[PDB]
């Protein structure tokens, strides 16, 4: 594709080097955080938490040796610094959420996400097996939390803010 | 370029800078007076291309040209399989007059030779995570197909080859995409993809295997 992903200042989003907040377009009062899911003792699920704004910043990574991100590129999304792979996103079946966004400490060369234009911002789309069919990431309300999870046709729409406040 | 040095000025006169709002995002390679080869992942609907550069400031580079291009042709099997067939041809709006600082390079007909030392050039990130002010050059050595496939399967395809991974930590890096890998006087590859951080020992970068595409390139340029 031609379409370059841009931040809230209109600047191309960097390939891994800079961090960004995923700021929901109608939930700017809330931000990404980790929470417990199922019977797990460690918080490994990604939620939109009304107590954290702007929330945990992310980096977008492609193996391509380019310094910008296109909507067409398969991406890894991760929390933490460039040097760490302990915050890498994946999508995992977990009742009763469904296909939940969770953090891994392992990473494929080519991740399973794309960042696609939607409305006034972007949505995150998950491509099982890096195929042709994408599933929108939205919100699933369970146990008083708003989990990021597959909700095809009901995406959570984000703008992308460079994390220069840190 | 990781663990390289400033190029001898204008020693790579085929080098093209692809710029977006006055900032470099990819390189390419002049292969005909009206055509620039680059990586297909660098596709845009239009281009601003810097030729004859060393620094990226054309107003400080005698002999340089900043030229427009609208038309580009991605290889028809780009990204099937994923990351494969990573080349495109950009047709300049007008043919450039070649000089000692703006000159086309011939493409290798023969496949890469395992072990051979080659040169890669670009304006991408340095080991310190900063962008250079002038074009950088480094040597990397071609790795066998057996080693490339072991490291990169299931994404290794023969439209690719690997180079680097030495103890010397010499590599290409982000912003080097589309730029040249020169072997034994000929254009052998384009910078395509690899791992980050760049320059890991035992981890070569991946280059477009241009010997597989000499017929498609010649037919596209002649059509
Ligand atoms: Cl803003
Ligand atoms: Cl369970």
């Amino acid at each position: 594709g031609s379409s370059v992903v841009v931040d809230t200042n209109g600047q191309p989003v960097s390939n891994g080097a800079d961090a960004y907040y995923l700021v929901p377009v109608s939930h700017g009062h809330a931000g990404l955080a980790l929470a417990k899911i199922g019977n797990e003792a460690e918080p490994r699920a990604v939620v939109l938490d009304p107590h954290h704004r702007p929330g945990l910043p992310v980096r977008f990574e492609s193996p391509l040796r380019i310094n910008i991100i296109k909507e067409s590129y398969f991406l890894n999304i991760k929390f933490g610094p460039s040097s760490s792979d302990s915050g890498v996103w994946d999508v995992i079946q977990q009742d009763p959420i469904g296909l939940a966004v969770k953090v891994t400490d392992t990473k494929s060369l080519l991740g399973p996400f794309k960042v696609e234009k939607e409305g006034e911002g972007y949505k995150i789309v998950y491509y099982p097996e890096r195929g042709q069919t994408g599933l929108d990431i939205g919100l699933v309300h369970r146990n008083d939390k708003y989990y990021l999870a597959v909700k095809d046709g009901e995406p959570c729409v984000f703008k992308i803010r460079k994390a220069t406040d840190e | 370029i990781i663990n390289g040095e400033d190029c001898s000025p204008h020693s790579q006169p085929w080098q093209a800078a692809l710029v977006m709002e006055n900032e470099l995002f990819c390189s390419g390679v002049l292969v005909h007076p009206q055509w620039v080869l680059s990586a297909a992942h660098c596709f845009q609907n239009s281009y601003t291309i810097g030729l004859g550069l060393h620094s990226l400031e054309a107003d400080q580079e005698p002999g340089s040209q900043m030229v427009e291009a609208s038309l580009s042709v991605r290889h028809p099997e780009y990204n099937r399989p994923l990351l494969a067939n990573d080349l495109m041809l950009i047709k300049l709006d007008e043919s450039v007059s070649e000089s000692d600082t703006i000159r086309s390079i011939s493409i290798a007909s023969q496949c890469p030779t395992a072990g051979n030392s080659c040169l890669v050039s670009g304006w991408g990130l340095l080991a310190n995570g900063r962008m250079p002010t002038v074009l950088q050059c480094v040597n990397v050595s071609v790795v066998s197909e057996e080693v490339c496939s072991k490291l990169y399967d299931p994404l290794y395809h023969p439209s690719m080859f690997c180079a680097g991974g030495g103890q010397d930590q010499k590599d290409s890096c982000n912003g080097d995409s589309g730029g040249p890998l020169i072997c034994n006087g000929y254009l052998q590859g384009l910078v395509s993809f690899g791992k980050a951080p760049c320059g890991q020992v035992g981890v070569p970068g991946v280059y477009t295997n241009l010997c597989k595409f000499t017929e498609w390139i010649e037919k596209t340029v002649q059509a």
